[PDB]
């Protein structure tokens, strides 16, 4: 379940198509995308 | 054994050896028209 | 740079055993050629670089504010007092030995702790190369461009060295 | 990586082509037709 | 940010004389230049790390957008 | 001022002589001062 | 990887630049040594860049 | 006539101490051309185990993934080197990994609120909020069991700060510990500091007896120069002890008195440890490496 | 103009290899 | 205006002051310098173009118009007549010389 | 090869390639950096890499930096050592610089090597020491000597020449004669080599190489004492102090 | 049957055809050995002229020039000193090996 | 002593900002000229 | 060598020269197809007749 997280109550929030892009507690627009799990890499350098 | 060979682009050496160090005469009284406004006179 | 105007590039990332270690066995962060040094009349520096040693010796912060100190109260003979009571040189200077020969330097070398500074302007967007590349539609030239990678010009004045080199084929 | 167009010739490749380092488009398998410069324009109200 | 891990220049391990520092200086009241050498930093290269660290991550950690408020 | 000097040479209807070196390089030809003042030819044995 | 100057000026607490750390201490050792640096170039230590030295995102 | 017979007849060692970390001892009568080579092998040849490869799954925390996974890479491990063997480097990723390779480190931190009582001390406030490098779980993967369960992989030093956390936050990675040389990377280096000095000599030329020799007391270490009288005047008791400070030497009753010179084949090394390996230990395969890099050059064809 | 004041109770702080506190 | 500070030992706030001036009264003649023989030297180069020493030692220009007889007077290249009048250092070097 | 305001013919000179790993700069010597009138601080330069026969026989004769020694402006000299070759000079040859025997064959080595090509007679020759009783040494202008001994041709008699230093006769002591320099075939006997020797200057050594051994022969003292003092720097330091 | 052939490479440019006269090329390899070979080859009595160079700090290569008199030849004169430099690692290991043995 | 660095004074500023009143005072008069310059826009005698 | 410029591998393994193969070169241009454009004495491309 992928979910993104609201900027400005920090709630995390999924988003479906055909929704109003917005936190649905606060009524807040800017909609920060959350990490999942997820392998990336590195060198220890 | 020191002389100016044939086919020497004199013009070319004379003309960059009076503007290349007229790069460095750009600078002010330390009378007479001095450095480059006299140069381009 | 540091906080004198002595800027300077990254010659060279320099490996670790060959460069100077001391007796103390401290190997220095930064090398700088004392050469920088006569033109630049950067004085600041070499105070600098005594008050930052004799601070970090000590546990100590040393006030470098302008015109503290005078003619008669020279901070080399302040803050080089404060090396003196650390058991270190009165001048600053420690003996170091070459990371290449192992042998002792002639004299000894002006170390110290200075505070140095990053600069944003980085050379990571300069180099191109060009061997084909894409050409323009009129002329069929190649083309402007460091996206494109192409295109290092031979301009009006390039023509005329290769004119008074009297090079007919570097020309062509 | 690859652009499908036209066949190539020599009578060997009768492949897809590929643009080169920079300026010019080759088969995969070496061989590279004539013509081909790419064109793109400079940039300089 | 945080502590380097190493000293810069000799590479002795800094990273974990950070917390026994700040003990040093608000718990036993010493100055600087004992608390840097009962730490065990003897050199000036290692001494300067500790004494000088900003620890600017307890700045950063202020701003979480995993939380309320 | 191109289109001066260039209904200047037509007006005059000039040959071009092509010896100038900004003359040469327009028209893609060789450079006659230094390398270029002179031509090399080959010695070959048979007749 | 910002620390505060040893070296400083009383002003530096009273602007509070320890919230915005402009740069670091290094060792330097005034010398001329490898031949690399001459005309404004300097020597940095490998490994104290391996192990970070004005590494900056 | 120079003989490897005539080396042995005159070569000493006196060590001074000998902790678990660091070690100091002399070498007496070698050529600095050697001796060098011994401080240059310890720092660079002689290998260790560092993390190299770090696989994060979620790293939530203020620090960069590239960041802290520089961080664990200088985090010194206690792992015994000769226990690991040399990965490859031109075999691909599959099989480049072994479980004689590579040790396996891990971390699973995640950052909770807890109902404390009231400013507040975030060890009290926040639970795992500092992460410190013994969280770096070894897991012991292959055969790794029968083999490392006397010595399991801890950090040298485990009390390392890592990284911070706030609640919602996590890091959760997955490091593999490759052996290397410290000439590579700088993480690989076994030793904090390994480096000699010259053994100061102090030649007193004129008697200073008297109030001067008072005075030329305070221009060196206190366990340096001693005084009994005129008689018994100024004797060097440990040069050893002097660091060369020259302050004798800008004094005008001492200018001309004293001459401050190295013995010149008295080296005095000082080698530190980075936990893994005793610094007596490192010695010895500093010694080894360059008669094993001069084997394998003698060993050896020539063509062309 | 007061000298820029000394500070009291500085002591040596760099020993040679091997010796930590030694001297009294 | 007489600073009788040194850079050793400091300069005091009033001379530091006076310094200052004249570290600037240069630095205006920084922006100045840059397009002053930018086109003197390209009005010289399109002139002094096709001009070439000839096979008969004469400066003529490409199309042929003659402008000297000799370069210079002799026909003397400029970087060869640097040890020319060196008399002496010539006789010291004879044999490796001739 | 190609600084960009191209004021002169002798920015844009010819160069030989010397591939180089483990770098993402292009690599310039001093002595290339009065020519092109360069400051090492970020200066980029054009890279032309010219495509027939006809042209690299013309970037190896005509538009080579060896070619370009003398500026036409006056004939002066633009090619020379500049900061720390020249500093090292006033240590190496000074009076005090003895070498002992290891030393004085690493010093040949360290800066002429066979096997690139820079000596002429395919083996190393030497010179026997100045003391032989108590300790064989050799002194810091034997190692000058030997240097022009291997990179001159031998046929050629050596140079001949006397000078002047930048550096007074007083300043190293009464009745030292270490500012008129004196070379006697080819073996520098007397006084010290600075900027007014090796660097850009005119009537130096390296000037009168140029003229009596030619642009080839002057090209190479350049390199091998570009290398002399610096592994003369390396094992023997340089500093500028507070007490200075 | 593998033996390594990139590690040592002599320079027959420079090489005498006596043998006298040679100069090596050891790839990674630096002041380490070099200056520990350089030390133990000129304490022959045969030898004439030894000096170690590295021709560019990139790349990792070493260039060693040994001339000999005569009646030994250079590559004669290489392997002398590898084993008294294996026989000093061992002088230098068994010393030590006595002291921490003493404490 | 001469100078101090302020280090267990800035780092319990870091864990706890001023609830009361900012610390650094001086920096909140250097721009005092552009603050006060706007406030006068909307405060002040006549409104 | 003051006569020279060290060239970055990065612009080594860009910029070719043509050189026609003949008895004299075969040796040195069979290594040249054989390392690639990727190992550095090498090649990018050939012409044919």
């Amino acid at each position: 379940t992928l979910k993104y997280i609201c900027a400005e109550c920090s709630s995390k929030l999924s988003l479906s198509r055909t929704d109003a892009v917005r936190c649905k507690d606060c009524g807040h627009r800017i909609l920060l995308k959350a990490r999942t799990k997820r392998l990336v890499q590195f060198e220890a350098r | 054994r020191s002389l100016i060979n044939p086919g020497e682009a004199v013009g070319i050496i004379a003309s960059q050896s009076v503007g290349e160090p007229s790069t460095q005469m750009t600078l002010n009284t330390f009378n007479v028209t001095l450095g480059i406004p006299r140069l381009r006179e | 740079s540091s906080r004198h105007g002595q800027k300077g590039v990254c010659s060279r990332k320099w490996p670790t055993i060959d460069m100077p270690f001391s007796e103390t066995g401290i190997q220095p962060d930064i090398i700088i050629n004392p050469h920088a040094f006569p033109s630049r009349m950067t004085i600041g520096m070499f105070v600098e670089s005594l008050a930052g040693k004799a601070g970090a010796l000590h546990g100590i912060a040393q006030d470098s504010t302008p015109w503290i100190f005078n003619e008669d109260d020279t901070p080399a003979d302040y803050f080089g007092e404060q090396l003196a009571k650390a058991g270190y040189n009165y001048h600053g200077n420690e003996p170091m030995y070459s990371g290449a020969t192992g042998e002792e330097l002639r004299a000894d070398i002006y170390v110290g702790v200075v505070y140095y500074q990053r600069l944003r302007h980085m050379v990571n967007d300069k180099f191109q190369v060009r061997s084909t590349g894409p050409v323009n539609s009129l002329t069929m030239q190649p083309v402007k461009g460091r996206k494109r990678h192409g295109g290092i010009r031979v301009g009006e004045m390039e023509r005329d060295a290769l004119i008074g080199h009297g090079t007919s084929f570097l020309l062509q | 990586t690859f652009i499908r167009g036209p066949i190539c010739g020599t009578d060997n490749c009768p492949s897809r082509l590929w643009r080169i380092i920079d300026g010019r488009r080759t088969c995969q398998y070496g061989h590279v037709m004539e013509g081909d410069v790419e064109f793109n324009d400079d940039e300089d109200g | 940010m945080i502590v380097p891990v190493r000293c810069f220049s000799c590479g002795k391990v800094v990273g974990d004389k950070w917390e026994s520092y700040l003990n040093l200086l608000q718990e036993d009241e010493l100055d600087e230049g004992t608390a840097l050498s009962r730490l065990g930093l003897k050199r000036y290269c290692c001494r300067r790390m500790i004494l000088t660290h900003v620890d600017l991550i307890e700045k950063f950690l202020r701003y979480n957008p995993l939380e309320k408020r | 001022t191109t289109c001066q000097f260039l209904t200047k040479a037509v007006l005059d209807n000039e040959r071009e002589q092509l010896d100038s070196p900004s003359a040469r390089i327009v028209v893609g030809k060789l450079n006659n001062v230094g390398t270029g003042s002179f031509d090399v030819l080959a010695k070959v044995p048979n007749a | 990887t910002g620390q505060t100057p040893i070296v400083k000026a009383n002003l530096y607490d009273d602007y509070g630049m320890d919230n915005f750390p402009n740069g670091f201490n290094a060792v330097v050792a005034v010398i001329s040594y490898t031949g690399y640096d001459m005309d404004d170039a300097m020597i940095i230590n490998k490994s104290a860049d391996e192990r970070g030295f004005g590494y900056g995102t | 006539e120079w003989n490897v017979e005539k080396f042995k007849k005159d070569f000493e060692v006196n060590i001074s101490s000998l902790d678990a970390r660091e070690a100091n001892f002399d070498l007496i009568n070698i050529d600095t051309s050697i001796a060098n080579a011994f401080r240059r092998i310890m720092i660079s040849e002689v290998p260790s185990v560092a993390a190299e490869y770090v696989y994060f799954f979620n790293n939530t925390s203020v620090i960069q993934d590239e960041v802290l996974a520089h961080r664990i890479g200088l985090v010194p491990l206690k792992v015994d080197p000769d226990m690991l063997t040399w990965v490859d480097s031109n075999l691909p990723d599959d099989e480049k990994f072994t479980d004689e390779n590579t040790i396996v480190l891990s971390l699973n931190v995640k950052c909770t609120r807890n109902p404390d009582a009231p400013s507040t001390d975030p060890k009290e406030l926040y639970n795992n909020a500092h992460v410190y490098a013994r969280d770096l779980k070894f897991e012991p993967q292959g055969r790794q069991s029968t083999t490392f369960a006397d010595c399991p992989v801890v950090p040298a030093d485990p009390d390392i700060l890592l990284a911070k956390l706030r609640p919602g936050q996590e890091i959760s990675l997955k490091a593999h510990c490759i052996l290397g040389i410290g000439g590579d990377h700088a993480k690989f280096s076994p030793v904090s500091t390994a480096s000699y000095r010259l053994l100061p000599q102090i030649n007193i030329l004129q008697p200073i007896k008297g109030e001067s020799a008072r005075r030329f007391q305070k221009c060196f270490p206190p366990g340096v120069i001693g005084i009994d009288e005129g008689s018994d005047e100024a004797y060097v008791k440990d040069a050893r002890k002097d660091t060369v400070s020259r302050e004798v030497l800008r004094y005008e009753e001492f200018a001309d008195k004293v001459k401050l010179g190295r013995v010149r084949n008295h080296f005095i090394f000082n080698v530190e440890s980075a936990g893994a390996m005793t610094p007596e230990e490192i010695f010895f395969k500093s010694v080894r490496i360059l008669k094993n890099k001069a084997e394998y050059l003698k060993n050896c064809p020539i063509t062309q | 103009r007061k000298d820029v004041p000394k500070v009291e109770g500085l002591k040596l702080e760099h020993f040679a290899t091997g010796y930590d506190a030694e001297d009294f | 205006g007489y600073v009788k500070g040194r850079f050793y030992s400091g300069i005091k706030p009033q001379e530091y002051y006076f310094h200052c001036m004249a570290g600037r009264e240069g630095l205006i003649d920084t922006a100045v310098k840059t397009s002053r023989s930018g086109y003197l030297q390209r009005c010289l180069t399109k002139q002094l173009e096709g001009v070439h020493v000839s096979y008969d030692n004469s400066i003529r220009d490409a199309d042929g118009t003659l402008v000297q007889f000799m370069y210079g007077g002799d026909a003397i290249d400029i970087t060869k007549e640097s040890h020319m009048t060196q008399f002496e250092f010539c006789l010291d070097n004879y044999y490796a010389l001739l | 090869m190609n600084r960009q305001p191209t004021l002169h013919k002798a920015s844009m000179m010819g160069h030989k390639v010397r591939v180089l790993p483990n770098e993402k700069t292009l690599r310039l010597h001093y002595a290339n950096t009065g020519a092109y009138n360069a400051d090492f601080d970020g200066d980029e330069m054009n890279m032309h890499f010219p495509q027939n026969e006809n042209a690299r026989a013309e970037a190896l004769n005509l538009a080579n930096t060896d070619s370009q020694y003398l500026t036409p402006t006056s004939g002066s000299p633009v090619r020379g050592l500049i900061q720390d070759h020249i500093s090292a000079g006033v240590w190496l040859t000074s009076k005090d610089s003895f070498f002992t025997r290891e030393q004085y064959q690493q010093y040949i080595y360290g800066c002429i090597r066979p096997e690139d090509g820079h000596t002429t007679r395919s083996k190393i020759v030497t010179l026997p020491p100045t003391i032989f009783k108590p300790y064989p040494l050799w002194t810091g202008k034997q190692i000058i000597t030997t240097v022009l001994l291997n990179v001159t041709p031998p046929d050629m008699p050596g140079i001949n020449l006397i000078s002047k230093n930048k550096i007074k006769n007083e300043y190293w002591g009464k009745g030292s004669l270490e500012n008129e320099v004196l070379f006697k075939d080819g073996a520098l006997l007397c006084g010290i080599l600075d900027k007014s020797q090796y660097g850009a200057s005119k009537y130096g050594i390296v000037h009168s190489l140029h003229e009596v051994y030619g642009p080839e022969v002057a090209a190479k003292v350049l390199s091998v004492l570009g290398r002399l003092f610096t592994n003369y720097i390396t094992a023997t330091a340089f500093t500028c102090g507070m007490d200075d | 049957e593998e033996p390594d052939r990139e590690k040592i490479k002599l320079l027959t440019q420079a090489t005498s055809e006596d043998g006298t006269s040679a100069s090596f090329q050891i790839v990674e390899e630096d002041h380490t050995l070099g200056n520990a070979l350089r030390y133990v080859i000129m304490k022959n009595p045969d030898v004439e002229f030894c000096g170690y160079s590295i021709p560019h700090p990139s790349e990792n290569l070493l260039n060693i020039r040994i001339q000999t008199y005569g009646e030994t030849t250079a590559v004669d004169a290489l392997q002398k000193g590898l084993k008294d430099l294996m026989d000093l690692c061992d002088v230098v290991e068994s010393k030590f090996t006595e002291k921490i043995k003493s404490m | 002593r001469t100078a101090d660095f302020r280090t267990l004074e800035r780092e319990s500023r870091f864990i706890n900002p001023p609830k009361d009143k900012s610390a650094f005072p001086l920096l909140q008069e250097a721009v005092q000229p552009h603050i006060g310059s706007f406030n006068a826009l909307t405060e002040g005698p006549d409104g | 060598e003051t006569n020279e410029i060290g060239v970055p591998p990065v612009f080594a393994v860009k910029l070719t020269y043509p050189e026609p193969v003949t008895a004299y070169n075969i040796a040195e241009l069979r290594q040249a197809v054989i390392n690639g454009p990727d190992k550095w004495p090498g090649a990018t491309q050939i012409q044919n007749e």
